[PDB]
């Protein structure tokens, strides 16, 4: 094995196997707003924060205000790490104007103020950005050739972890064959836009030495910074337990033996438009609630008042709990955030509530917001962290059965009918599978009225 | 009249650059103005302080806008043209 | 740096060129923010999108989004800022039709 | 945060969440036609009105 | 309006489904009844 | 195992005196051609009569 240094990023760090590696350059490669300046700003702030490696940023183009400018509203306080020198900046940059340039020089005052600025802090962790300006400045190509690859075999030399900033150009993943010279690890940020929407990848072109994921993975900046959520890290280790949920229908708990459906199961709601799966989600979350714990009903198709007045008309009194602070509901429109984010604040507030039943509807709202992989990423990731979590989750997907290939995992299904037949419509519903128990298998008709779901004998 | 030349250890780049310093000045003009060097190893503060990146500089302060030459003042002519005034 | 050292608020046009954003490099020296038109045709049918490239020091959106020039002005209903934030009421609306009202 | 300037385009600054930012160069770019000349007259009119 | 499936050829699915959401929502925020007329050919246009 | 304890199947007996193995393994965890070669490293190593 090799050394790895962590950047704070969980889902980088997992994916690259510990992190970047110790002792060596880095390169990050991308075009303008990608995101280089920022990873590299995180990579020294959770360095420092985190495992205690003191951290220099040694900038060409942008100044100490704009570099901490920059990251101060993601939460971090440069000012402050500076003020107590745990990150030291070093803004060098030259002037062409005043400069003439006779015989042969060699940048020994870069190399002189990196020291000292290294030895001020103590410094560990070393960020060049934006070293084309120093090709740009002067004249003699093969001198600033020369005299950085000297840099990179001195930073090497003294055993600091370095990451560059490049930009992409047009031919290579460099324009100025910084390839060339880094091949430790290079990262690949990329920002593309399609059907007028537009996601964030990264990608690890090569890292030398170990193991490392090699698929392009959608990550997003937020608040707290860079957060890769990646597809792969999902595993099949979820702990099951033998007690039972309530879904707040006596007919339909009774149905199934056991009583209901087994706790921390995914739970699937299929049925045509008015069948009536938001009805038997507002049911399981009432019943949820009047147990003393909590639920969220996640809802991309309502607004809170108009669904409260809705289920009103069916008994649930939801305005109950979700003013006793038992309910929350997000009420959120698909095309609000990217699936990146929807996924993200779905995760973290359901973190930060901690309740016992999540219910979302209509998981079929997102069909058009990606193509069908991306959805259907998003939507695994979600049923895998609520298993995980050992939450009941109730889906709400609507029908044309099989609709989106996210059946293939779902351990319960109810399949609501709302059938025209003798010149009049009639409503039924049937357990299509439950896991893990004896069920009826009759297509039982309900009629919903104001004392709630009701079947008939 | 005040001249800087910052240049970095005994490097054969700094001891030509003082030299060379040393022949245009005297041969070619009289003493116009006075000359300090100062190297850079001892005191890397002070390249931050006055911003040197590449070794040797020669800087003058005289006039209003500064003016820098970078390197070892190889080319006489070229010098006391940069210098002239 | 004249401009920024005095405090003025200041919007640069620029070209976009063939390979970059710019033709002249106008963006290895404004990064504080880049903004993209662009005037595109499908179908033979065209639109004029906006794009935040660049816009260093805090959130933005980063989709492409479609304005339109007007009478006013610059316009632009972004679709992402649609919120579910409803107001409703309990009142009844008549359709017209004495049957299909008292059907419901 | 940062300070921004509103340009009166109630889309564009609900956008970039204020406006551009305040004190700072902005650049747009895009080819002949596209409306640059058009973004900074409204850009200055909106400001000065 | 009468008909919101007029505007199936005007542009691509995703371009005329946001036009209809945009207008939709603006009459819902300010309180305005809408009735929106759709051919048949059940499910039309994912509105 | 909890799922096939209902129809009486006991699992959890032959997993535990070790004649029956699971793998409990996502279609996107690998690439296909890290499953192939996980089945076919993991298939030849055991040895079984029956693989489902
Ligand atoms: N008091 C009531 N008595 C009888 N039926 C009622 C009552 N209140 C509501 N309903 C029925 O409930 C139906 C709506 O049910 P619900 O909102 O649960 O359906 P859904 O499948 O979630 O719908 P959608 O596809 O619109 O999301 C109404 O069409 C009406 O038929
Ligand atoms: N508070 C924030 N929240 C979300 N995104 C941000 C925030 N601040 C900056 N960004 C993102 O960072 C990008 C610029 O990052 P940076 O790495 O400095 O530039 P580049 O990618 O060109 O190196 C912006 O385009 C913007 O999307
Ligand atoms: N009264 C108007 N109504 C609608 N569009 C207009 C009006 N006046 C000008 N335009 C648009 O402005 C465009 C030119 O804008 P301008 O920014 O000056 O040029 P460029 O985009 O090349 O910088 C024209 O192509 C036209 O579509
Ligand atoms: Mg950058
Ligand atoms: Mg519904
Ligand atoms: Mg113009």
């Amino acid at each position: 094995g090799i050394g790895k240094s962590p950047t704070g990023i969980q889902g980088f760090d997992e994916l690259t196997l510990g992190g970047l590696p110790t002792g060596r350059p880095s390169l990050v490669c991308g075009s303008a707003g990608c995101g280089k300046t920022l990873f590299a700003s995180t990579f020294l702030i959770n360095g420092v924060r985190d495992h205690g490696e003191p951290g220099v940023f040694v900038t060409f183009e942008e100044r100490p205000e704009d570099i901490v400018n920059n990251v101060a509203s993601l939460g971090f306080e440069l000012d402050k790490l500076i003020e107590e020198e745990k990150i030291a900046i070093e803004h060098i940059a030259v002037d062409p104007s005043e400069v003439a340039e006779i015989g042969d020089y060699d940048l020994e005052g870069l190399f002189l103020r990196l020291e000292l600025a290294i030895d001020t802090v103590g410094a560990k962790r070393v960020v060049l950005d934006t070293i084309e300006s120093l090709f740009s400045a002067f004249s003699n190509p093969a001198i600033l050739r020369a005299e950085i690859r000297r840099l990179f075999d001195w930073l090497k030399e003294r055993g600091l972890t370095t990451v560059i900033t490049a930009e992409r150009g047009d031919g290579a993943l460099t324009r100025q064959g910084l390839e060339e010279y880094v091949s430790d690890c290079v990262i690949l940020l990329d920002h593309r836009v399609e059907n007028q929407i537009s996601t964030r990848r990264l990608r690890i072109v090569k890292y030398r030495g170990t193991a490392h994921g090699t698929n392009e993975y959608p990550f997003l900046i937020d608040t707290d910074g860079f957060s890769v959520l990646p597809v792969s890290a999902l595993g099949l280790l979820h702990q099951v337990h033998e007690e039972r949920i309530a879904s707040g229908v006596p007919d339909l708990d009774a149905m199934m033996a056991g009583g209901g459906f087994f706790r921390g199961s995914s739970i699937l709601v299929s049925g045509v438009a008015g069948a009536g799966k938001s009805s038997l989600a507002a049911h399981f979350a009432a019943a949820a609630c009047a147990r003393g714990e909590r639920a969220m009903y996640f809802s991309f198709e309502e607004a809170a008042d108009q669904a409260v007045r809705n289920m009103r008309s069916l008994g649930l009194d939801l305005g109950r709990w979700r003013d006793a602070g038992l309910l929350r509901f997000m009420a959120t429109r698909p095309t609000f955030y990217s699936l990146e984010m929807h996924l993200a604040v779905i995760l973290r507030e359901v973190m930060r509530f901690e309740p016992s039943v999540v219910v979302l509807d209509p998981i079929s709202a997102f069909t058009e917001s990606g193509d069908r992989l991306e959805v259907q990423s998003m939507l695994l990731r979600i049923v895998d962290f609520l298993k995980n979590r050992g939450i009941t989750g109730i889906f709400t997907h609507l029908a044309h059965t099989t609709d989106a290939g996210l059946e293939e995992l779902m351990d319960g299904w109810v399949l609501m009918l709302n059938r025209e037949v003798n010149g009049e419509f009639n409503r039924e519903l049937y357990l299509l599978k439950a896991r893990g128990m004896a069920h009826s298998n009759q297509v039982r008709e309900f009629l919903m009225s104001d004392r709630g779901i009701s079947l008939l004998p | 009249r005040r001249l800087v030349l910052y240049v970095a250890g005994q490097t054969p780049k700094s001891l030509a650059a003082i030299s060379n310093l040393r022949r245009i000045c005297e041969e070619n003009l009289p003493g116009q103005y006075e000359v300090e060097v100062i190297d850079l190893k001892q005191n890397p503060r002070l390249a931050k302080e006055h911003s040197i990146v590449a070794i040797p500089t020669l800087v003058r302060e005289l006039p209003v806008p500064i003016r820098k030459i970078i390197g070892d003042l190889s080319d006489k002519e070229q010098v006391l043209v940069n210098l002239k005034m």
